[PDB]
RNA sequence: CGCGGCACAUCCACCUUGUGGUGGGUGUGGGUAGGGGAGCGUCCCUCAUUCAGCGAAGCCACCGGGUGACCGGUGGUGGAGGGUGGGGGAGUGAGAAUGCAGGCAUGAGUAGCGACAAGGCAAGUGAGAACCUUGCCCGCCGAAAGACCAAGGGUUCCUGGGCCAGGCCAGUCCGCCCAGGGUGAGUCGGGACCUAAGGCGAGGCCGACAGGCGUAGUCGAUGGACAACGGGUUGAUAUUC
RNA sequence: GGGAUGAGCUGUGGGUAGGGGUGAAAGGCCAAUCAAACUCCGUGAUAGCUGGUUCUCCCCGAAAUGCAUUUAGGUGCAGC
RNA sequence: GAAAAGUACCCCGGGAGGGGAGUGAAAGAGUACCUGAAACCGUGUGCCUACAAUCCGUCAGAGCCUCCUGGGUGGUGAUGGCGUGCCUUUUGAAGAAUGAGCCUGCGAGUCAGGGACAUGUCGCAAGGUUAACCCGUGUGGGGUA
């Protein structure tokens, strides 16, 4: 997937737009990740977050602008890298 | 008009004419009078239905903060709930058909003078 | 012999509503310091403290 | 003959006529056994 | 007959005088089988157009409309598809078939609650007890209504829980539900021993094929042969420990 | 009430199969079905018979007769 | 339900179930759950109804009730007249002939063929048309047997 744990997303579509998040756990089989302060779900005691699907955040660039990202290859292990769009850069 | 409070009891065991029955004695009382009935009519409905106006009128003085001496069941009625189906076998091979009737039990009690 | 024909609603109801439960008759009574109120052919035991009052 | 039913379940009797090698020893018999393979039966 | 609305057929006069319209006559318009003609509503497709989360469909109510099938408006409900027009295509319209499926009535709170052994009291448990527990009385069977085996069933056995289904009532109980546990053989009953009826049957004989029958043989207990008794013990096994 | 040492009853195991079996014979019985079982298939058998066949309006509107018929409650042709 | 955010906690209740809170855009979505029709079952309420013989309606019609401006809606309907269900099938049925307890859903002249006849319509016309097949992303172009 595209979207993996490490990274920060931002929020494209959905109540918390613009919400900046990083990402704690993706289940790519439902096609969703938990994202920090995204969609802040009350819990009833005995307050948490509730997994948003991936369609709806964009990658950070690490450069502030979000981004589409694709890939190219390292050339020194044949590995593709996740890069950005915007100057390719990471 | 009157302030007023609600109790349901639902999928209750009982044959919704049988709660009729029993609730018929009570409608319009106050709801003391008709636990009183209730507690003293013969007919094994009269338990479902007692608490439910005792519920009721515990939902009134909790939650709505109201006298319970000044409480009438203003209106209770029993409709029928799902009716589970089953087979008594009968002479010759005939199978007839037996049903365990359920019902809802609605109490709306008010307090008024 | 079986019915004819459906009865209609009103002479169904016309029955049916003429099945209804005997009231009981009620009387005050006090025992312990404290009002209740039972049938009146169990006030001698109500007084005897016999009747589980729930 | 009073009050017996018909069926007096013995399962060796029910295997020595209705049993899978009664059925694998005619051609009709295996021709049931793949009719109940190709229907899809458990039992067979 | 009068006055008003509609329709069909036909006739006469104007308008591109037959695709036919308009006006006016005249006649006609009960109807089963049946013929002919013209339409309503549902769905799908195409083209165009137009609505729709500021709320489509469906459904409900109300107010209106048309000569009919039916239609529209408004509001409620609802939550994603509709409307109109030119065409195209139908799983296109139900009230009946002792039609089919499902839901639900009527009979009716009626019959019945399954042997003519028979229950009772006290105490207990429990939210709840005629039915469960304990004790004691009473009664019934006792060539079974007792104790076992085979067949059959399959965990129903025991313990601990449970109690909205089931048990013809209720249920705290249960052969019900849940979980865990439980079945110990040199001698018992079978096999590893034997054969009967019968079955299958190498080869074989017979038969267009399919196959039939059958020899050797091999199965096949309900029979033959074959070595264990008494006591104790578990909640549940015992000629098994 | 009949038999109840017998042409007895009964268990276990087996055999006979559908124009076939078996029958101390009743057309009895052959899985609650038997003057030819049951199942599947031919198969959506066939039925001159019974039933059913769903929206609307407009115009017209019968027949229940003749002839023939293995025909007479069907059908052909005529008539309408 | 978009997402379990699947109702914490409190109260009645043995539980079941519910009430209040809370979540949710919505609980007029509460694991009996989208929409939620009809039959069917209540409860409340307006009118009528216990001297009347009723295919249950229809026309006439008082009076009440309701909502709007004596008048008009909407509900009801004292009272008077008229009035023999529906279907099938029959010479003829309200028929005491058949079928139907009720509702919802489903359930019957269809399709094929260069078939046959007749018609409407369109193309070409002393001609008309292809079949197989061939070539094309197609519905198009060839193809005379
Ligand atoms: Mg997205
Ligand atoms: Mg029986
Ligand atoms: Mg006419
Ligand atoms: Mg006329
Ligand atoms: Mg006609
Ligand atoms: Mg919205
Ligand atoms: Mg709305
Ligand atoms: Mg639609
Ligand atoms: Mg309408
Ligand atoms: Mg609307
Ligand atoms: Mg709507
Ligand atoms: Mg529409
Ligand atoms: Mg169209
Ligand atoms: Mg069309
Ligand atoms: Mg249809
Ligand atoms: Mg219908
Ligand atoms: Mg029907
Ligand atoms: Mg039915
Ligand atoms: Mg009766
Ligand atoms: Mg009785
Ligand atoms: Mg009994
Ligand atoms: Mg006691
Ligand atoms: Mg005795
Ligand atoms: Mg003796
Ligand atoms: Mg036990
Ligand atoms: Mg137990
Ligand atoms: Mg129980
Ligand atoms: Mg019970
Ligand atoms: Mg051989
Ligand atoms: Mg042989
Ligand atoms: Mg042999
Ligand atoms: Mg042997
Ligand atoms: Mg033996
Ligand atoms: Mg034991
Ligand atoms: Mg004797
Ligand atoms: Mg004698
Ligand atoms: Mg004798
Ligand atoms: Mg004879
Ligand atoms: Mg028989
Ligand atoms: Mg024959
Ligand atoms: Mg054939
Ligand atoms: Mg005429
Ligand atoms: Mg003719
Ligand atoms: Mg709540
Ligand atoms: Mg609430
Ligand atoms: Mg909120
Ligand atoms: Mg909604
Ligand atoms: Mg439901
Ligand atoms: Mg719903
Ligand atoms: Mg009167
Ligand atoms: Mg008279
Ligand atoms: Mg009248
Ligand atoms: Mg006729
Ligand atoms: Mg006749
Ligand atoms: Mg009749
Ligand atoms: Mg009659
Ligand atoms: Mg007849
Ligand atoms: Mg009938």
């Amino acid at each position: 997937m595209k979207v993996h744990k490490g990274d920060t997303v931002l929020v494209i579509s959905g109540k918390d737009k613009g919400a900046k998040g990083k990402v704690l756990q993706a289940y790519p089989d439902r096609n969703r990740v938990l994202v920090e302060g995204v969609n802040r779900i009350k819990k009833h005691t005995a307050t948490q977050e509730a997994p948003i699907h991936v369609s709806n955040v964009m990658v950070v660039d690490s450069d502030g602008k979000p981004t589409r990202i694709g890939y190219r290859v390292d050339e020194e292990t044949g590995k593709r890298v996740r890069i950005s769009k915007r100057n390719g850069k990471d | 008009e009157y302030p007023s409070a609600v109790a349901k009891a639902r999928f209750v065991r009982v044959s919704p004419r049988k709660a009729r029955r029993v609730i018929d004695l009570v409608r319009g009382r106050s709801v003391s009078d008709a636990l009183d009935i209730l507690r003293w009519a013969p007919q094994a409905a009269s338990g479902p239905v007692a608490k439910v106006i005792a519920s009721a009128a515990a939902n009134a003085q909790n939650n709505g903060g109201l006298d319970p001496a000044t409480l009438v069941v203003a209106t209770v009625y029993a409709d029928q709930g799902p009716t589970a189906k089953r087979i008594r076998p009968r002479a010759q091979g005939r199978a007839f058909r037996i049903r365990r009737r359920t019902s809802h039990i609605t109490v709306v009690v008010e307090s008024r003078p | 012999a079986v019915p004819k024909r459906r009865k209609s609603r009103s002479n169904t109801r016309s029955r049916r509503s003429q099945w209804k439960a005997a009231k009981t008759e009620l009387v005050g009574v006090t025992v312990a310091g404290h009002a209740h109120k039972v049938p009146r052919r169990l006030l001698k035991a109500a007084r005897l403290g016999l009747i589980d009052f729930d | 003959t009073k009050g017996k039913r018909t069926f007096q379940p013995n399962n060796r009797r029910r295997a020595r006529v209705h049993g899978f090698r009664l059925r694998m020893r005619t051609r009709a018999g295996r021709s049931i056994v793949s009719s109940r393979r190709r229907k899809g039966r458990r039992t067979l």
